[PDB]
């Protein structure tokens, strides 16, 4: 089978912040995004004019839609992992939320970056890119990868 | 036969007119926009008559508002949100709701700019 | 205020074109026969302005594109030409049919694979 994974990371360490996304096809990175620019990291993605520009928009909006509140807390690392899997013509999905590297799933009452991240990450990703899209992208990307002259 | 009358170039479907405005506005300027065209924000009342709402991408302001004091969601026309129509999902602390398919409402801060859907019956 | 149509009463009318979405999945041929059975055809994309709201369409649906094995070109089932720069055709599964999806994209798919479909009436 095949899987397409998106790993969103927002690292707030004191005064500087880093926004990054990694796109992995079958546990191999094919695209990366540094908060500003997107780029291919595998030969078969070079020159792509369909997925790169689409992801650049989805990724930028993912972060710019997150209403992070300033904190006295000096360090906050937020991760959102989203993976679709196409195996035996069956579509399955998996998603994880990490706060400082630790998985969590439970929302609390207080207004925090941790809670907002948990309740809005999937939302902010799926605005233009739902599960069915991820599967169709996955199948299209498997096609490119298998037809790679490299 | 014909569907309508509706405002020009609006969608027409089962005695309802619809338009999807891709300009981002907060809930209140969205409301003002629909009003200025003799319409209202989207009212969800029937899964069947409004089944086209099932294949709408993205998120859009509809006319649902939360009145904190009675703790209830109601449409612009004062009618209560009928049960088994919308799945309401907490997302951001707020008193307005974004429509998302299939028949979901995401709670959002009324001040947050979003695209919106206007609706006009008959 | 103006009227829209003429269209069937239970169909979506937009800029005097009529549409309906069918959530029962069928192969391309069955889908084609279904639309034909309703004095209609599978979705034809001819204008980004007149059909702009196709941008907001969720999921993937059979449209009326047909692959000519001869010159490897694409045309609509009415024989008409696919205007340039209307659809972005994406290779996915080797086949002679395409699924419409946002935004003005077409994913090549096996004609025999069941999928939902969109019917359209123009005039």
């Amino acid at each position: 089978g095949h899987k397409l994974a998106f790993n969103f990371n927002l690292e707030i360490n004191g005064s500087d912040t880093h926004s990054t996304v990694d796109v992995d096809l079958d546990d191999s990175q094919i695209i990366t995004f540094d908060g500003k620019d997107i780029r291919p990291t595998i030969p078969f993605m070079i020159g792509d004019e369909i997925f790169l520009p689409f992801y650049k928009n989805v990724f930028s909006e993912f972060f710019s839609l997150f209403r992070r509140v300033p904190t006295s807390t000096p360090y906050e690392d937020l991760t959102y992992f989203y993976e679709c899997d196409y195996t035996d013509n069956k579509s399955t999905f998996d998603q994880d939320y990490l706060y400082n590297g630790e998985e969590y799933t439970v929302k609390t009452q207080e207004a925090t970056n941790k809670n907002m991240w948990l309740t809005t990450s999937e939302f902010r990703l799926k605005k233009w890119f739902d599960g069915e899209d991820c599967i169709m992208h996955l199948r299209s990307l498997v096609r490119k990868m298998e037809d790679s002259k490299r | 036969s014909y569907c309508g009358p509706c405002p020009k170039n609006w969608i027409c479907y089962k005695n309802n007119c619809y338009q999807f405005f891709d300009e981002s506005k907060n809930w209140y300027e969205s409301q003002a926009s629909c009003m200025s065209q003799n319409a209202s924000l989207l009212k969800v009342y029937s899964k069947e008559d409004q089944d086209l709402l099932k294949l709408v991408k993205s998120y859009h302001w509809m006319g649902l508002v939360h009145i904190p004091t009675n703790g209830s969601w109601q449409w612009e026309d004062g009618s209560i949100l009928s049960p088994n129509l919308l799945t309401i999902i907490e997302m951001q602390k707020g008193d307005c709701a974004l429509y998302a398919s299939s028949f979901k409402g995401y709670i959002e801060n009324c001040s947050t700019p979003n695209t919106y859907i206007c609706m006009q019956r008959t």
